């Protein structure tokens, strides 16, 4: 074509032409530049000043290709840093944006969606922006059909992203009315059968179970855990990923809401994560076993009878560090709130061994975490005398000498607990 | 699988 590798200065000038179908050229001329593989020259069309001039050319109606180049440039500049993409909404970009939105042109309306996307997806500031400026109604209108199959799917992968993007980041969380109003899409979508979707619709819910209870309960009570846990079973990672990201939130919060989890049915498919070869996928299943380890008794009560504790003695044993530590969390949880019984049959289960080995980490965190669960397990032993039988295997293995060399250690904690234990069960 | 991009830019 003649509108391959320009110069800016080029632009400039067709974009300074009065001429129509000049700036036409021009604009799709700088529409290449920015889609090119290596290093687009963002900086020099923004110091250019063509910003203002391809958002008005948003505004031509009459004119739809200029609409969509100025569309798809604007939007490239926006996916930069977040000076560049404050570069695109200080131009006013995001309420012409948002008229985009209703064109009757699916590729010009779907490169709105897109570049709205890329701002809200700066910041929680952008963010709020666009849904001040009343974006959120026209992208829901555009999902509102009887079946999202009938919709062109780079379509619908597009709005989906985007929603999602409205959904995300943290101080502040997105506004509670915004997410009532955006939720029962996110629901719908999240039974679509695109793979792209599945994805991006888990991760719009990750983003807004991560904070307050009140926000968890929001998306709880419309009922979609059951789909989240079967995602959970899906067989892509780029789906597993985000609903176990998601299931992990909700367990941060309640009792009760974490017993939705445990009753649709989630803890079935942990042998599975907690063995997961995405060392990833295995840290945050183990993340999520401490905070159901962390409930009621008759919630560690179900954690035994779907038989994850030797998946727990398991990850303990071998698995990358931080995974690790996870464990030891849901060890020390599960000893703080654990009965006699269950408490006791964590330890027949080969607790203790791998437990001491984890003594000799460089974590100071660790070694803190891992000094009560033995003071908690001790504690049990002492309901029925047994400190002894205890006392020996920690001796058999090796717990005895880490722990006694643990007093000979900097820190308030470490220390006093290590020097503590000795002097209660070992002298 | 993995994190969601927060910005794209459509390429060539």
């Amino acid at each position: 074509q003649g509108t391959v590798n320009w110069s800016v200065e080029d632009i400039v000038k067709g974009i300074n032409s009065n001429n129509l179908e000049s700036q036409l050229q021009a604009t799709q001329a700088a529409r290449k530049l920015l889609s090119r593989e290596k290093q687009p020259p963002i900086d020099n069309i923004i110091r250019a000043g063509l910003i203002p001039k391809f958002v008005s050319f948003l505004g031509k109606t009459d004119c739809s290709p200029i609409q969509f180049e100025s569309a798809w440039a604007l939007t490239n500049i926006a996916s930069g840093t977040s000076e560049q993409t404050k570069a695109v909404v200080d131009g006013g970009a995001i309420p012409a944006f948002i008229s985009l939105l209703a064109s009757p042109h699916a590729h010009i309306s779907e490169q709105a969606v897109w570049a709205l996307g890329n701002i809200a997806g700066d910041g929680s500031a952008f963010r709020d922006l666009v849904i001040k400026h009343g974006a959120i109604d026209p992208l829901l209108a555009l999902l509102a059909v009887p079946d999202l199959s009938t919709l062109a799917c780079g379509y619908l992968r597009n709005l989906t992203w985007t929603l999602s993007n409205l959904c995300r980041n943290k101080n502040p969380a997105p506004p509670l009315d915004a997410v009532e109003q955006i939720l029962p899409t996110l629901v719908r979508l999240l039974h679509h059968n695109d793979p792209e979707v599945l994805a991006d619709s888990c991760w719009a819910i990750s983003y807004l179970t991560d904070g307050p209870n009140e926000r968890i309960e929001m998306v709880v009570k419309k009922g979609v855990v059951p789909q989240l846990v079967k995602l959970l079973g899906a067989t892509e990672l780029p789906i597993v990923t985000p609903a176990l990201r998601a299931i992990g939130n909700i367990v941060t919060g309640t009792d009760e809401q974490t017993q939705k989890v445990i009753d649709a049915g989630a803890l079935a498919v942990f042998p599975s994560l907690l063995t997961n070869p995405k060392t990833n996928i295995q840290k945050e299943a183990t993340w999520t076993m401490s905070n159901i380890t962390a409930g009621r008794q008759d919630q560690i009560q179900q954690v035994v009878n779907h038989g994850l504790v030797p998946f727990l003695v398991g990850v303990l044993s071998k698995a990358d560090f931080k995974t690790q530590k996870e464990a030891a969390w849901a060890i020390t949880n599960y000893t703080s709130g654990g009965t006699v019984e269950q408490i006791v049959y964590l330890v027949h289960c080969g607790i203790i061994e791998p437990l001491m080995n984890l003594l000799s980490a460089k974590d100071t965190k660790i070694i803190q975490v891992i000094l009560d669960a033995i003071s908690n397990i001790f504690q049990a032993a002492e309901k029925l005398g047994e400190t002894e039988k205890l006392s020996i295997m920690i001796e058999e293995c090796g717990g005895l000498d880490k722990i006694e060399a643990l007093q000979r250690h900097e820190n308030e904690s470490v220390y006093k607990a290590s020097l503590n234990l000795i002097e209660k069960y070992f002298s | 699988n993995e994190g969601s991009g927060s910005k794209r830019p459509k390429v060539e």
